Formats: structure tokens, C-alpha cells, sequence
């Protein structure tokens, strides 16, 4: 049928979220039961760009689910989600997750999110598996999935206690991964309780966001964490050094959740063996900036070598560089084409090199307020003025 | 030995606006003065009264968000803002100037749309504090909620304040 | 990061005026100040009294009929209406700018007839109602018979409401 | 949709002033507003008032007699003249915008007779009534002596009219 | 049928101008109007109040005597003169618009003498007596002091002249 | 199919200048535009506005007197003149280019005579009226007091005429 | 690789000027710029503000009818016309070049008849719409009176028309 | 130690116009100077004020599609291009001289098609960045969205950086 | 429908086809065409030119272009059908053009959804 | 790769030997033969003249050339190997020649080598 007028329909829609589109995706990798509504076979990793998406695509109430709104809560981002049937032993679950390339048709599990480009464009820069991630394993290959991608992966702890989440950091140190230990306490309107999250989503959500409007170079350490109450376990912050207890995660590689009802983010440092890669802002800065490059430098890649065809390139470079250092994005930079390497027989092989040495915006923190309540200035007011 | 002004930024909030500010205007410190005509003499003198209303402004020609989500905020001198300035000289060596002015953005003009010309917003912030600086050396420090008239480190009105037992 | 703008429509209620506006203007938001000088300060400061009496103009050259029919309506902000404006920027993509004021024509002005000449009509609503938008985001809202002054989401007159009782 | 003002003719009493007439100009049709401010709102918002004193003026560089006679004449409203003009438009039909006005021709102003110049008389006739009309439509219908400002048929103050028991 | 003015020559008492008089005025008749507003109509109206002050003015640039020994002469209205005025017309026959206009010389301005520029003498007689005539043609007669303003014969203060009972 | 002009000759008032004519001007066609950029678009568009002044010319280089004995005179639009013009064509058969125009002398302007160079008298007549045929066939008919652009036959001002009431 | 054009010919409605038009003129493709130079840097940098009046104009040497006949059309972009040009290339194989321009043909002038000397028409079609293509393949296609300026298919006001909301 | 120019070539993106080029045009380098006269001093002394609007231009005789494809598009400083010219030297060896220069194409002049002359299309990039190098050694460097005045290194803005704080 | 016969009520048509559901479709399919045909009257004879094919792909992206600028489409496309033309076809006079266009479809069924919540409850009332 | 299907990936073909690892290397030396033949058809019959192989040798000098001037090759050699041209061979029509030539590399795999430093740090930030 087809009404012809103006329906007043009455339904109950609660309230939109709002939220700044982004452009930062995000590879999430969670569970969920496939039943008559959720349609989306466990392991094909469907795309998002809204929560009504992925309630069609997911069931309302499933682990994938509730991922996507925490990162939707903070922005209108694509999110690349696979499906992990829910298993049953914690193992099973680990191993499910993680997947492989069993099934000859097509890579399970978070190697799914290889798919990601190719299938919608939509190469996860930020990697996530909500509670999935506990787990030392699964761990490890967010950390093997991420480099083989350049994507910063963004686990969650041991939720409980801080003795167990230091030890859990200690076993990495691998640039990338980028760990986030409260779990989040967000209060569910449905069950109408304090549910419990795992922080990892809501993390890459406000990455997305602090990419957008921020730039994708600035760090998410100061960052409000949109919607969310309380965490699982209060984090204590304050100045001193001290045992501070975020001072403390945050001197074992771990960002954490501080102020009022989970005000905000806190921490842009990253689990790294190396201290060079010690900011999460070197590492998505260095991985982003050449994303850029690449795609710009499409053309670069066939093409009959010409007389011009290193200058080409290291112009081509040259624009994309001092774009984003007009924008912010670095300060100062340099390329040019290694001649060290640059031959005959590389040449006739197609291959040939560059350098692009640059400096990446030290994101300020520690500001050491150095205070002396003196009584210098007491004659110069008071005393008869 | 002639300076004069070759290029100029302004500040907001942080926010560099190199790109969009094709005028800047620093507020034009003036005195009050009331010309005192009075006995034993002809031709008036004129006295120290206290400034005037110090306004600045500023004008951006694009839709730049960063200047015009201060306009009318109720914390009437939360807009911060700095108007640096450099004078080149023709020996080289530039003469930074510039001046720092927390105050309120007041009033935004946008004016006419023609579909063929630089559409130009236009700002003009009522300011409240106001520190003008050359070469990194405080020439003036103007805040009327205070009273801290301060030409170079000086305060001229180190000697009202007293007698006004602030 | 210049910005500047490139290409201008103007609406009034849907009906594109794709043709005929050679020139828009968005009202001049501006606050009412009052320099606020007062004891125990020299030079004065200036207070956040409220806005200004908003007022926007456009002006086809064509006798337009949607325009015209709309002067002097006995129901005051009976006329819609919507400045949108294309900023185009350096870099290609262009910042949609977007004015919708519900207001009041006020009036009309047909200028010399010369027989030589574009005689373009003009216009000047007395504007109520105004929200302008940058990139699809709310910059400002301003409505005085409601008191929603507000930057971009939070409303700055939030706090004078509740002492209103309103 | 171009449209602009080709061609202008203009009438006093049938008699077509086709030759002298470099100028015409209708009456400025504008409300009286007043801005209200008032309790419970910051921003005022501008009210009907009824409307301005509308004036129209043409002006013939030629000793015309044919206007010329109308000055000050006893009988107010008894000079009466229609200010036709032709809209071009690109698409070829032109649109005929015609207002007839019945008023009372007040002033007369020839300028600076030079010996090498176009004398250029002038002429202000204080509207009374004004009809104005856009491709035989009415579009304004503004009668003072009688409260009868009709927007192209609806007469807005037909409301007024009733409470004050005309 | 273009008119337009060709020559002009200024009388004053009989001795012709024929040579220094590079601009003529005429005095511009205008009414007193006072817009009328008043109860049952919105929208004022305008009356007939009586003319305003006619002063014609020219501008000999000669130390011309037979016009400086006119100034503040005693006998106000003693300065008579007549604005003769040629009007072309493309076919030729040219159209005599004459002016003549007893009054009192009133003021002179010798403007900058500057040792290389017409000098420019400049006059502005406060006209009294006006009889403005169009192809030998009485199309004026304002008359103050009497009460005789006469468009073309019909003499329009005929009625209030009774009233008076003058 | 080359046409090319071949010969030319020139009257004025029925004398025929088969003689003295060495160059010809028929008035340049041009019509006022004025470049209409406006909302909605990018890139102007241009506008039927009405024409430009025609204005013809020929020069004599004798010392021919029918033709000297226009200049300044009194009727504006005596002058007639008809500019024929035969244009060959390789197919033999002669197209007659012939262009009455009914306009006012103008100026003449004889060059520098010189004691051995044809001293080349010159004419421009304002053209009033004009009427271009190509084959014993109306192309152009332009008369301004009248308003009658007509190409061939058709007049593309009887759409203006109407809504002018002429 | 040596292209160069050889050889030329131009329509106007389907009718061939194989024959006379010893020059064509492609409408000068220019943006608009203004120089744009502001904060945070010294020299200008220059902004696509959109086109210029594109005006096209060729001159056939003939008396044509078939050009004339569409001067001053009341219709303007009724004149069409298409502006093929053949480029040889040292290789043979020629490159279609050609460029359809709906427009308003605007002005014509025939220059000086000289009686032995192409007397040479000219004209000069103020250009609404244009695509020009090469090798059967478009190039551009720049239609204002729509905002369609569109290099090879992809259409760079296609962001421009959203803001607009067209 | 003669030098001279012998052979030219131009790059637009990599594709080789070893061809169609007869006239490159580097961008005038030339600063803003405004002559500096002021007290103490008779004779004025030009002050850096800044470089002029950067703008070069090259100019293809071929429809070569590969450089019109480039007009007006919406990226400003997409068309890069690269200017290089072999001056040859008495002594035999060669100086390359080359000049890339990231700019917005700005214009496109295709002259008077003759049928008997090289067409000669016509092109003017209003040059943003502009990097002139000499036998492989960086001359100059010209970025004014950013300040990078770089005279063979040594940047002349690394003075005024500072000062407006970039 | 409504008081004293106010207006009309139904922009749907009797049509077994589904395409040609709004009468806005029909009207604007046909009455597009003749603002075409009277136009491209000048077309329907003439001795074919090697530019006749082109003189009428113009001439209809004319009349269709100003259509679309006085809102009667939205976009459009118009060309010489290649797979049909052909010399045995022109030799008797034929020729075939393709005139692929959308039309505005008519606003209707504007779904109005409202919750009566109680979100702005505690932003007003109590306390403030 | 590339979303939906965006583009081809891979100039490499299957071949043992590795100088014809490149499509671009088979296909350039194929076509450019097709060009040569369709082009030297006169040269495959005539009754062989004294200047016949200088006609041949130079009619490859032009082709050859040309494909040098638009790209396709860079630089080229041909010439009549002498070490087979006798009487024998050309009593029974035959004759010979060489073409060597170098084709175009494609450039793959650029190297773009990038390192973060701290280089230009105080160049900014630090007072300035």
C-alpha cells in the first residue's frame, strides 16, 4: 500500500546522540549471536556507518553492538565489525577471535579485517577488540594484524585490579599496541543498571574523533570520552609524582580514565620497547603521514621511467610534506632521492629510493608549574599606601 | 632609519590565523584629556582623565568558526587573542610587535555577498586587558579593572591606587 | 588557508532565487556593550547587555514577485527565508555557509529607474529569528522572543533564564 | 532567471512622456518597525507600525508643461501619472512592471541650467495611493486615506480595519 | 520628443548678461507638506502647507558690477532680473523658458581667487516675486506677499484668499 | 563562396558623391550588455539592454559643400545620406549593400592639409534613424524615438512596446 | 610533435561559412583571481573566484544575412554557432577541434569601406553556454546560467551547487 | 663569458611538450618596495615590503589537451609543471636552468584562428610556489602559504617567522 | 478532500505499471517532448549535412538544459544512438537519438514521528 | 586490489626466463615489430636493387626513430649484419639485419625511506 498524506506516527526514537563525522576507521573485531534480525555471517567483516546498521546487522543486544555505540556516542565514524559467533570455553572464544585462514573460503576472525580495503575501502587504522583482549594471545595477534597494517591497536587489560594490568604490560613492548586498563562503567538505559564495558572501544571512537576535529597528528591524551559514567574502579590522579595511581599506569605504558564519571582520556603513551616510539602521536603521525603520500602517489607506482621521473616523485613529495606543514601537521621536513642506492641495475629492476627525514609536533605535557608564595610584594600594598 | 610593517598574524585562542586576516587593528590608546579652560589664564591645557573605551579589530575573509564562536560569550573576556606584527627595517633584523588583548568579541560584521568578491567578516573586540609589546619589551600594560596604566614597567597610576586604597 | 567566497544563493521560502541577488548580507550580530566605566578604574570596560537589532538584506534586480509578496504581511516573521553561501578555500573543498532567518520584510527599495541600467530592487528583513550554520554546524542561534542566545550548541542566556523564571 | 530593467516609459495624465524621462523611482514601501525590546528578552524584534511616508519622483530634462503643471496644485491627490517599465529577461518575454500612483506632485527642482548640460528638472510627488503591479498582477495596493495596504489581494488590514470600526 | 537645454542668459535689470553667467538656478518651488498621519489610517498622507522659501541663485564669474551693486540693497525686492533659458528640442523650434524673479539679492561669495582659476563670484537672491513662463506661457506666479500662487492662470489660494478675507 | 566589397558610393540628399568618397562607416551595431553575474552562478551571462549610439561616418576629400552644408544644423535628423555599397562575389552577380540613415552632421573634421596629400575632409553623423538592406532586403531597422530594433521584419521590441503603453 | 592549426570553418545554424571568415576567436577561458594576500604571509597567492565574461567573435568579410539576421535578438542565447577548427599534426592525422557556443550575438561592425579593401564584417557573440572538445572529446563545458564549469566530465562546481543547494 | 638561451622545454605533469612551446614566461620575481620618503631625508630609498603576484606563462601552438585540462580546476596548485631551459655557453657546457612552479592555471587565451597561421593557445599560471634552480643549485624558493623567501638557502622570512609567531 | 470542497487529493493514476504511477510523470514525459518537437520543427526535413546529427544533439541539449534550469528535471542526457544509425537508415531519411532523463518526483507521505518524552523536564520546572 | 574491485596489480607474466619478467618488455617487442611490418610490406617482394638494403636499413631508421620521439623505446641501433649477407643468401632472396633496443623499465616498487628525527626541533617551539 501506499498512504498518500502525512503520517503522525507515533514512536518511541530516544534521543539523537549527535556526533562529528569522522574519517579514521576503525577495525572492530567483538561477538554476537547470529540470529533472524543480525544479519551478517560471523566471519564476513560488514561495514557501519550508523547504530541502525548495526542493529540490523547485529543483534541490539550483542557485544558487537555495544562497541559500536561506544564509538558512535563520540563520533559518526566507518567501522569495519566481523561478527565472532559466541563460543564457549574462554580458548575456544580466543582462538575464534583471532581466526587464521582455516576455512579455505576466506580469512576468519580479526584476519577478516584484512578485508577491510578491497571489500569498502575502509582500512582499519585503529584496530579494537572489546574484552577479547585480556587475553595474551589475542593480544598478540592485534600486535602482528597491526603492524602487518600500520594500525595503532587498542587493547583493554586485565579489568580488574592495577597489579595484574602492570604485569600484562611488561609482557609487550611493540610500538603499536596501545593499552587502556579501567574499565569503563556506562549506565545501560535498558537493563537500567551500570553495565560494564571494556574501554577499548571507547578509546577508538575518541581516536576517530581527536583525528577529525583536532587533527589525526594531535594526541587523544586530554580527551573527553563522550557519554559513559563512572569506571569499574576509581582512578586516583593528582601532583607529586607520588603513587598517583594513574601516574603509575601511566609509567607502565598504560592510558587510563580519569575524572568525574569517566570525564576523559589520559595517557598518550604507548606499550614500546623503544622509547623513540614512545607517543602514540609519533606513531600514528609517522604511519598516517605516509598515507597520505601514498595515496597522492598513485600514479607513481607503474609508469615508464622517465628523465623526469625521480624529479617527478620528489616534488610530488614535496607538496604533500609542506601541505601538512602548513596545517600543523609536522614542523619541517626533507626529500629528497638517496643517491646512495639510486643505480642502473635498480633502475632497470624498477625500484629506486628516497629519503623523507622530518620532525613530528612533540605533544606538550608535564607542565612543571614552579610556584614560591613569597613576601615580597607586602610593602607595595598594606603597610600605608 | 626606516621600519615599517611588512607582514602580519593574529592569534585567538592558540589558533594561528595565518591565512585569513587581511587587517588587524590594535586598539588606539587614547586619554581622556577634558580641556581645563580656567582662571588666570587663556587657552585651555587639558588633563589626564583616565582612557577611553579601548577596542580592537580585526577581520578575517573566511567563514573561519575559530572567531566567531567567541561572539556575544556570556564570559565577556574569555576571547584572548594576539596581534603580532613584524617591522622589517631596512637593515634586516624585524622588530617584533606585539599585543596580547583579553576581551569581549562584541560585535561580527559580515558584509555584502556579492558572488564576485571577497566576502570579509569583520570583529571588534571591547577590550578589556590589553598589553602591547616591542621588540619583547613592554611598552604598554592598560587594565581598567584594576587600575595598571603601566607605560614600560612603570605604573602611572601607582599614585591613584593609593589614594583610592586599592 | 585562504578561504574566501565564491558563489552565493539566496532562498525565501524553497523557491531559489538561482538568477536574480547580486548581493546578500547576513545581519550584522552585534552586542549592546554600554562602556562601563566606574569606581576605583580608569578607561572603561563594557558589558554584555544584548544584541542589536538584527536586521538582513538582500536585493534581486528582477521584479520577482516571491520577494515583493511578501512586504509589509501582517503576520511579522511570516517570511523565511535562507542565506546559503559558498565558501571555496585553496584546497577545493568548499565550506558550505548557511543563514536561515525567519523575520519580518520590513521594507523594499526599487532605486533609479534610469532606462540604462540594472534597476535592482532591495530589501532589508527585520530579522527575528537567525541561525547560521558553518559546514552544517551551528554557529550561532539567536532568538530574542525566547532568549536563546546561543554559540554554537551551549546557550549563553541559560543562566539569565532561570532568573527570569522563564 | 535574469531579468533586469530594459526600457522605462512614463505617464502623468495619458499624456506619454516617451522622450524625457532619464529617471524614474517608486515609492520605497517601508514599514515604521520600532524596534521592541521589552521584558523576558534580550534582541529586540520590530513590529508593524504601518508604513513610511512613500515619495515617488521622476525627473524630465525638458521644460514639459505637462508636469510642470501639477505643482502645488490646491487639489492634493489630483496629479495622478503611471510609472511603467518593461523587464527584459533573457529568455525574451518581458514582463511589464506598471505603477500607477495618484498623488500630489509637492516639489519641483531644476538644477544648475550650465549652457552645456542637461538642465534636468526634477519632481517628488507625496503619494497618496499606489498601486503596483508585475505582469498584470497586483502586487501592492497601498491606500492611506482609507487603510487599505493589500498584498496582491489579501488586504492586511482587514484585521484593523474591524477594531476600529471603519 | 528630447527638449533638453541648449543657452541661457541672465537678466538683472535690463542689462544683459550676454557673457559672465556659467550657471543659472532657478528657484526650486516646493510645498511644506508635513506628512499627516493621523486615527483611522496607517500610512501618512501630506498637505498642502504653502511653499518653502524660493531662492534662485547664479554665478557671474566677472567683478561684474550691475550684479555686486545689488547686494543688501535697503529696499529688499528692489533686484529684479530674468533667467532666460533656450531649450533645443531635436526639431529644431527651441522652446523660450523664461523666469523672471523680483526679490532681494541677499548674499555673494567671492569664492578662491588662486591666480590661475575662474574666480567664480556666486549670488543667491531671496526671491519674492516669481512668474516662471514656458513658450511665452505663464505656467507660475508665486506671489508671498499677496497670496497668488497662480499654476498657469488658475490661481489655487483663490479659496483661502476669501477665507482670510483678503 | 567569397563575396567581398568591391565598390562603393555614397549620397546625401539625392547628390550623388560618385566622386569623392574614399571611405565609407556604417554605424557599429552594438548592442549594452552589462555583464550579469549574480546568485547562483559563476561566470557572467549578458543582457539585451537596448543599443549603443550609432554613429556613421564618411570623408569626403574635396571640398564638396553638399555635404559641408549639414554640419550643426538646426534640425538634428535633416541629414539623411544613403551608404550604398556593392559587394562582387566570385559567382559575378553584385550583392547591393545599401544603408540609409537619417542622423544629425555632427562634426567635420579636415586633417592636416599639407601642400601634397589629399587633404581628406571627415563627417560622423550621429545616426537617428537606419536601415541596413542587403539584396533589396530589410536586415536592420533601428529608430531609437520610436523604439523599432527590427530584424528583418520582425521587431523585437514589440514586447517592450506594450509594457511601455506606446 | 608538431600540431599547428591549418585549416577553418565556422557555423551558425547548421549553414556552413565555407567561404567567409577569415577569423575565428575562441571565447577566452579566464578565472578571476583577486590576488589574495593576508595573514601570515608576504606575496599573494590568487583564488578561483569563478569566470570572466567569455565573449567569442569571428568576422566574415561578407555581406552574409545569415550572420546579421541574429543582432540584438530579443532572444539572447538564440544565436548558436559551432567553431570547428582542423589542427594538421606533422603526422598526418588531423585533430577535430571544435566549439559549440550558445550565445548573444551582442555586436557587429563593419569597419571601413574603403572601395579596395575586404571590407570585413565583424562580430563578437557574448557567449552564455560552451563546450569545446578535441579529437571528439570535451574539454570544457562552461554553462553559467546552472554553474556547470565542468573540465572532461568531472564538474568542479559540483561542491559549490550543494552549498548553494541547487 | 657569453651564455644566451639555445633550447626550451616544459613539463605539466611529467608529460613531455617537446613540441608545441615557442614561448615560455618565468614568473617576474619582483618585491612590493612602496618608495620610502620621510623625515630627515630628501629622496626617497624602497623598503621590502614583500615579493608581487607571481604569475607565469607558457604557450603551447597546439591543442595539446594535456595543458587545457588543467583549467580553472577546483584544486588551486594542482597544475605543478616544470620550466626548464639549456643556456648554452661559448665554452660548450651547458647550464640547465629549471623552474618548477605549483600553481592554479588560472587562464587560456586561444588567439585570432586564421586559417594561414599558427593558432597559438595562450596560458597564465598564477603561480603559487616557485623553485628556480641553476646548473642543479637552488636560486631561489618562493612559497607565500607558508613565508619561504629562501635565496639559495638562507631564508630571508626566517626573521619575520618568528615575529608573528608560524 | 476537506471543508466545501476545498482541493484535489491524489497525484496517482490508473496504471497497471508501476513506472507510470504519478500522473507527474506522464504529464512531465509527454509535455517534455513537446516543448522538443516545438522547437525542433526546423529538423523534421532539410537535406542531412555532415552536421546535421550534431545540429540536433545541440539543439535538444538546449531545450532540455532549460528545462532543467526552470526545475522541470533533474539532470539529464541526450546523444546520437551509434547502434542504429547507419547509412541504409539515412539514406531513408531515419535517425535515432537517445533522451534519458529523471523527473522530480513529487513530495509525499512526509512521515511526521513524535515522542512525547520526558527528557526536558528536569531543564525546566525544578528549581532553575 | 582497491575497493570494489579498483584496479589492476601486476606488470610481471609468467615466464622462467626473468628478461621477460615484464608484460612491458613482451608487448613493446611484440608491437613494435607490427608497426615495422605493417609498413615495410614493400620491402617483401621488388627486385632486389644495389640501394635495397640501404632502402630498408634507413625505412627501419625512420620507424625506429619516430617510436624513440613518442616514448615507446630509448634509443635503438639498426644496421645490416654483414656476417650473413652474401650472395648465396641473397640469390635466394634472404637478407639480414639487426634492431637492438632498449625498452622502457616501468617504475615499481619506489622506496620511500622515511625517519622520524628530531632534527628540526629547536629550528621551532624553543623561543623563536
Amino acid at each position: 500500500s501506499f498512504f498518500h498524506g502525512v503520517t503522525v506516527t507515533n514512536v518511541d526514537i530516544g534521543a539523537r546522540t549527535i556526533a562529528l563525522p569522522a574519517s579514521s576507521v576503525i577495525g572492530l573485531c567483538d561477538v554476537f549471536t547470529p540470529g533472524a534480525q543480525a544479519s551478517a555471517k560471523p566471519n564476513v567483516p560488514v561495514l557501519l556507518t550508523s547504530k541502525k546498521d548495526a542493529a540490523a546487522a547485529f543483534g541490539i543486544g550483542s557485544s558487537i553492538y555495544l562497541a559500536c555505540e561506544a564509538i558512535y556516542n563520540r563520533a559518526q565514524a566507518v567501522i569495519v565489525a566481523v561478527g565472532v559467533e559466541t563460543a564457549e570455553t574462554p580458548e575456544a572464544q580466543a582462538s575464534a577471535v583471532i581466526g587464521g585462514i582455516s576455512a579455505a573460503g576466506e580469512r576468519t576472525g580479526l584476519q577478516a579485517l584484512l578485508d577491510g580495503k578491497s571489500r569498502f575501502n575502509a582500512q582499519p587504522r585503529l584496530l579494537v577488540a572489546p574484552g577479547h583482549s585480556a587475553q595474551q594471545a589475542v593480544a598478540t595477534a592485534m600486535d602482528g594484524l597491526a603492524e602487518k597494517l600500520r594500525a595503532i591497536a587498542i587493547l583493554d587489560g586485565p579489568n580488574s585490579t592495577d597489579e595484574a594490568a602492570v604485569a600484562y604490560a611488561k609482557n609487550f613492548g611493540s610500538k603499536r599496541l596501545f593499552m587502556v586498563d579501567p574499565g569503563v562503567q556506562v549506565w545501560d538505559s535498558a537493563t537500567n543498571a551500570a553495565r560494564n564495558a571494556p574501554a577499548s572501544a571507547y578509546a577508538a571512537g575518541l581516536f576517530a574523533w581527536t583525528d577529525a576535529e583536532y587533527g589525526f597528528w594531535s594526541s587523544p591524551s586530554n580527551k573527553e570520552i563522550k557519554g559513559v559514567t563512572g569506571t569499574s574502579r576509581p582512578v586516583e590522579f593528582l601532583d607529586g609524582d607520588e603513587t598517583c595511581r594513574a601516574n603509575l599506569l601511566n609509567n607502565a605504558n598504560i592510558a587510563t580514565i580519569i575524572r568525574d564519571d569517566g570525564y576523559r582520556l589520559w595517557g598518550n603513551r604507548t606499550l614500546s620497547s623503544d622509547s623513540k616510539w614512545a607517543f602514540v602521536t609519533r606513531v600514528r603521525t609517522m604511519d598516517l603521514v605516509m598515507d597520505a603520500i601514498l595515496a597522492g602517489h598513485k600514479w607513481a607506482v607503474d609508469r615508464g621511467i622517465t628523465k623526469t621521473y625521480v624529479k617527478d616523485v620528489t616534488e610530488g613529495l614535496r607538496a604533500f610534506m609542506r601541505d601538512l606543514k602548513n596545517q600543523g601537521a609536522v614542523i619541517n621536513f626533507e626529500v629528497y632521492a638517496d643517491p646512495d642506492l639510486n643505480s642502473a641495475s635498480q633502475l632497470a629492476q624498477g625500484k629506486v629510493y628516497w629519503n623523507i627525514r622530518f620532525t613530528d609536533v612533540p605533544p606538550a605535557e608535564n607542565p612543571n608549574f614552579r610556584v614560591e608564595v613569597t613576601d615580597q610584594w607586602l610593602t607595595e600594598v598594606l603597610d600605608v599606601a | 632609519i626606516p621600519q615599517t610593517l611588512t607582514n602580519t598574524n593574529l592569534f585567538i585562542d592558540g589558533v594561528s590565523f595565518a591565512g585569513d586576516v587581511p587587517s588587524l587593528t590594535l586598539p588606539k590608546l587614547a586619554v581622556k584629556t577634558e580641556q581645563y579652560r580656567a582662571g588666570g589664564m587663556d587657552a585651555p591645557v587639558s588633563i589626564d582623565m583616565g582612557l577611553e573605551a579601548m577596542e580592537a579589530k580585526f577581520s578575517t575573509n573566511g567563514a573561519r568558526r575559530e572567531a566567531l564562536n567567541f561572539f556575544g560569550l556570556a564570559d565577556q573576556s574569555a576571547f584572548n587573542g594576539v596581534f603580532r606584527g613584524s617591522f622589517k627595517g631596512q637593515k634586516g633584523a624585524s622588530v617584533p610587535v606585539v599585543a596580547t588583548l583579553r576581551g569581549l568579541l562584541k560585535e561580527v560584521d559580515p558584509g555584502d555577498w556579492k558572488a564576485g568578491e571577497k566576502a570579509e567578516f569583520k570583529y571588534a573586540v571591547a577590550v578589556s586587558y590589553y598589553k602591547l609589546e616591542v621588540d619583547g619589551r613592554e611598552v604598554y600594560e592598560i587594565d581598567p579593572v584594576n587600575g595598571v596604566r603601566a607605560i614600560n614597567g612603570v605604573d602611572q597610576l601607582a599614585g591613584m591606587r593609593n589614594d583610592l586604597g586599592l
